[PDB]
């Protein structure tokens, strides 16, 4: 309808003139909805007006000139307490044939109506003229007919009109007259509401309804002297009169007709927003459970709220779709929820539930928009027009953001059924050129071009006035001139360049792959925000990075699951050590904040530890897992940790720089770090902070298809991924995801033994120093420094010791919990004792694995 | 603000670096142990302030700040309010002059 | 209508939101005053952001300038409607045909780029980048 409204509001100079006049001075006459000053209602613009008679004449003059050209108009006039009379007779026809209703029958009906008026009313005494009009429906639909009777000249009250209307319902003469015309129910022909509803201005109609066409008009002249003399004559030459002005009930300045004195907020939102209208058109496509079920309804209201802040009336209306759930929740919960997903999700759901209605609605929208541009500029198309119609057409598949290099970059949302790389589904991919947007413009857009071609051809076929046909002929000509340009390479490139602005979504790059709880996998996107899910459908999550492994839920009965579990148990038979190692490695898939822990995992070779590390690296992929050179530790490469989740190392007795390790375990550090070797490293430091975050463990079992083939096996990688995510979930449920809380006595003992064997201070503290609550002797930083000096000289090697440096080392060592500030502002030893040569521990002085019957990987209910 | 946010043991010597310290940013250095250089108390050393922390978290022993409260936007807003408030107080009292504020403990430790 | 014409009209129309000044690199740079109700990053409100290309201006010429073109359209159409002397009516019809011939060009990409380049001089505000962010208060 709006397309015809468009066409009719250009080539029809009169329509444009009327709209301009209404907009430029009749807007100052606007009235707020519900005001009684309303007399003219625009059923299109939804605006009500209050016109003075002087400007009312010009308006009626504009309404007459527009009407004669066949324009479709939907005006209404407000009839109130004191106005003219109107009668509606919606005849119900027994047969499809339209009754003739010759002029004599109409004259008889007018006589009968005036008889009823005379009986049931009080009229002024003297000579008066009463004008009658009979507007008839142009064609009888499915045995349904009707006509209107208008009496603008008479002026009575609403009570008088109601009394007259009730009186006519009992008129035997009119009933019998309608009887032979084929009326099923003559008594129900009259509308009792005819005195209440505002009536259509002449020439108007209802939506998808033809206007009532004037059949003939009768003139009646009555006098008080001879009440029984009723002259009736047809009005001659009616077509030369301002029919809209004459037929206006409220108008009092008619040339012929003379005065004989005897909720809106939702509509405003819909009419002021085409996009809201489109949403309403597609919201009815949703299944009934999307407003009664709280999760779906909450998702919908959240999507509306995120879409914009003025969609409240739609949120009210959609929540109001169920009476009981509007009250069992609803009318208050809507306020709460109003106070991540957008229209794309609703759009996809509408496609999923009602695909064919979805398709029809979207194609009609494309046609309407594209034709609105065509109608707006005489069929000449430029780059921005097609850019906007493409954005409206495939705005849910591309996003453009300016990268760090200042160049616009096109991203595609990969859907099943398109050529792609392996592991590239349900994600975003970088494209140097929107190749699919180049093919789509040429192919799929041509369909919308065609639809308008047949639209214009059909309008040419219809019988119109000669100027309309000529104008359509010119419009079509310009259109095929403009049609072939979508195949021109320069035109297409320009359209892409213009569309780079519409498809621009700011902050896509910096919001890309930021979530550590989402992971890109071969079959889709993995989710670990809640325990337990795989996203393998349309979604708004901005995922670009991905790894080629497909993810499956944990299936213990899988042969690869059992094989990998057996290899794991063989490699690390200790329950505590295996559980701790697996929970630590389960964080490798996690790309968020870490606990600042690093491991020096030693081994005797051919123990499978390198196999395990290689398996983890290949499963996580090069995007998330990286190899780190050991040469950095013995000394650009720092940047390799960006966005990763796993790091590893793979000669004899390397020297480890304490500064490199201190800087490593400090963009942010979001990678799990492990050091693997066959020779024990040498650590040249004594600070407790560096050592406490370090671990040492040695592989012992030696093995005497896995190494070269099963690691390449995709099924093995998938099963290992299930294993790894299952340990991560188990660790999160049990210990709130904390790796320090897992008890590993073997690993802890090995780490302590390695630390004592490498650091002299720690072994000195654990051997020659014993905590004693009784012995609180003041081992001042100085004294204890000296005792270490003789300890080192008499146990390891003779060397020159400095009190200051040893005191500083002791400050940050494990003893720091026992050092307290003396009142003399000097560091002293409190609650501790020193063992001298050949000294043993005194009383009260202390030095400073349930194997499951079931499977170890199984859920152990022993917290 | 420029933070020298960490160290290993005693800091290195800094005579040429302090000649450079003698610029629109506040400076601070966060070692656990003493620096290998210092100067005359009215020569280049006049600009050095020293202070050593006393309390220990485990009146010098006390019982989420590092990993949770640090990233809360409301906490950062509150700390910004604290900073602007203290700036206002210093401006109103000492007219923006930092030497006029009496710090006997810092002076003594320095 | 040619590039400088629409450039001047746009400068009058949105001269309160964009500033152009050449940096040390010898290239003109666009700045935009961010207002509430637009897409933006966090904390980018009521502040000037460096734009590689004036996407807002490009869209603005297509949408909001179209309103003024439309208003001139019904203005000249109204003068057509009124009874005038024959030569005047012919003049107005010729001006119309010209108007519509030149009307669609605001959607053309090359025309839009030319208008932007021409307006780069009108929007120029010397010493802006040097005085940018200079106040310590």
């Amino acid at each position: 309808d709006t397309i015809q409204l468009t066409a009719q509001r250009k080539y029809l100079a009169e329509v444009q003139a009327l709209e301009t006049l209404l907009a430029r001075e009749l807007s100052v006459f606007l009235t707020e909805p519900g005001s009684k000053k309303t007399n003219i209602i625009n059923r299109i613009t939804g605006k009500t007006y209050a016109l003075p008679s002087t400007e009312l004449l010009r308006f009626y003059e504009h309404l007459e000139q527009c009407r004669k050209q066949g324009a479709l108009m939907y005006f209404l006039e407000r009839q109130g307490t004191y106005s003219g009379l109107m009668l509606d007779y919606d005849l119900k026809l027994n047969t499809n044939a339209a009754p003739s209703l010759e002029s004599s029958v109409l004259s008889r009906l007018c006589h009968r109506i005036f008889v009823h008026i005379k009986n049931s009313s009080v009229l002024p005494e003297g000579s008066h003229k009463i004008h009658f009009f009979f507007t008839l429906k142009p064609e009888a639909v499915q045995g349904k007919y009707g006509f209107h009777v208008l009496i603008p000249g008479l002026k009575m009250a609403a009570s008088t009109k109601k009394s007259i209307i009730a009186s006519l319902q009992h008129d035997a003469t009119v009933q019998k007259i309608l009887h032979e015309q084929g009326v099923a129910n003559p008594e129900s022909c009259l509308d009792p509401h005819s005195a209440s509803v505002p009536s259509l201005l002449y020439g108007s109609s209802k939506l998808n309804h033809r206007p009532y066409q004037l059949k003939t008009g009768f003139e009646l002249v009555f006098d008080s002297s001879d009440p029984d003399y009723i002259p009736i004559h047809q009005i001659k030459n009616i077509e030369s009169y301002n029919l809209v002005s004459e037929l206006s009930l409220t108008n009092e300045q008619g040339s012929l007709v003379r005065p004989v004195y005897c909720d809106h907020s939702l509509s405003i939102l819909m009419l002021h927003d085409p996009e809201a209208r489109y949403l309403h058109k597609i919201l009815n496509l949703l299944p009934p459970e999307y407003y009664v079920e709280y999760p779906l309804w909450s998702n919908v209201v959240f999507a509306l709220a995120n879409t914009s802040a003025n969609y409240r009336p739609l949120a009210e209306w959609f929540s109001q779709k169920c009476p009981e759930k509007w009250n069992t929740g609803g009318k208050e919960k809507l306020e709460k929820l109003w106070n991540k997903i957008t229209k794309r999700s609703i759009m996809y759901w509408a496609h999923k539930h009602a695909p064919q209605q979805y398709k029809e609605i979207v194609e009609q929208g494309y046609f309407s928009i594209l034709a609105e541009y065509v109608y707006s500029y005489n069929g000449t198309l430029e780059h921005y027009m097609i850019a906007k119609v493409i954005y409206a057409m495939m705005g849910n598949k591309f996003v453009v953001d300016v990268d760090s290099n200042g160049k616009y970059v096109w991203f595609e949302f990969v859907l099943p059924g398109q050529p792609m790389n392996q592991g590239e589904i349900w994600k975003w991919r970088k494209e140097v050129n929107p190749d699919e947007l180049h093919i789509y413009i040429s192919e799929n857009f041509s369909r919308v071009m065609d639809r308008i071609t047949e639209h214009i051809k059909y309008h040419l076929s219809q019988p119109h006035e000669t100027n309309i046909l000529n104008y359509y002929k010119k419009l079509l000509k310009a259109f095929e001139r403009s049609k072939s340009k979508i195949f021109n390479d320069s035109f297409k490139k320009g359209v892409i360049r213009q569309a780079e602005f519409l498809f621009r979504q700011r902050s896509f790059i910096q919001t890309l792959d930021t979530n550590p709880y989402l992971l890109g996998v071969g079959n889709g996107v993995l989710s670990i925000e809640t325990i337990p899910k795989l996203i393998n459908h349309f979604h708004e999550h901005p995922i670009h990075q991905y790894t080629h492994i497909c993810y499956e839920p944990f299936n213990p009965e899988n042969p690869w699951t059992k094989l990998l579990l057996n290899a794991l148990q063989d490699i690390i038979p200790e329950l505590d050590a295996r559980l701790w190692i697996m929970f630590y490695l389960s964080t490798a898939i996690f790309r968020g904040l870490k606990e600042a822990l690093m491991l020096l995992w030693l081994g005797g070779g051919c123990n499978g530890k390198t196999f395990l590390m290689r398996l983890v690296a290949m499963v996580l992929g090069d995007h998330y897992a990286s190899k780190l050179n050991i040469s950095l530790l013995t000394s650009s490469a720092f940047m390799r940790l960006k966005g990763r989740g796993y790091g590893y190392f793979e000669n004899k007795s390397e020297i480890l720089n304490t500064s490199r390790l201190k800087e490593m375990v400090n963009f942010q550090m979001t990678a799990t770090m492990v050091a693997a070797s066959n020779y024990n490293f040498i650590i040249d430091t004594t600070d407790h902070g560096t050592w406490r975050r370090l671990r040492h463990y040695r592989s012992k079992v030696k093995f005497c298809r896995f190494i070269h083939e099963y690691i390449m096996d995709p099924n093995c990688q998938n099963a290992f991924f299930s294993i790894l995510v299952y340990f991560w979930e188990k660790l999160q449920k049990e210990y709130n995801g904390q790796i320090k809380k897992v008890f590993c006595p073997t690993i802890e003992s090995e780490t302590e033994a390695y630390r004592k064997s490498q650091d002299t201070l720690h072994r000195f503290i654990t051997e020659r120093v014993v905590e004693s609550p009784s012995a609180e002797t003041v081992y001042n930083l100085s004294e204890v420094v000296t005792a270490y000096a003789e300890w080192y000289n008499a146990n390891i090697n003779v060397k020159r010791h400095i009190a200051l440096e040893l005191s500083q080392e002791l400050e940050n060592s494990v003893l720091e919990k026992y050092l307290q500030w003396s009142p003399n502002k000097t560091r002293i030893l409190k609650g501790c004792r020193i063992l001298h040569k050949f000294e043993t521990l005194q009383p009260g002085e202390s030095y400073i694995i349930c194997e499951p019957k079931n499977k170890w990987w199984e859920w152990s209910p022993n917290p | 603000y420029g933070y020298f946010e960490e160290t290993n043991k005693s800091e290195i010597l800094n005579t040429s670096r302090l000649k450079e310290m003698v610029m629109t940013a506040t400076m601070v250095a966060a070692s656990n142990y003493n620096f290998i250089i210092d100067t005359t108390d009215h020569g280049t050393w006049r600009r050095l302030r020293h202070y050593r922390s006393k309390v220990k978290f485990c009146s010098y022993e006390k019982k989420r700040f590092i990993h949770e409260y640090i990233m809360d936007p409301n906490c950062q807003n509150a700390f910004f309010s604290i900073l602007v408030y203290f700036w206002e107080k210093l401006q109103k009292e000492y007219n923006g002059q930092i030497k006029k504020v009496f710090c006997p403990t810092i002076e003594s430790e320095t």
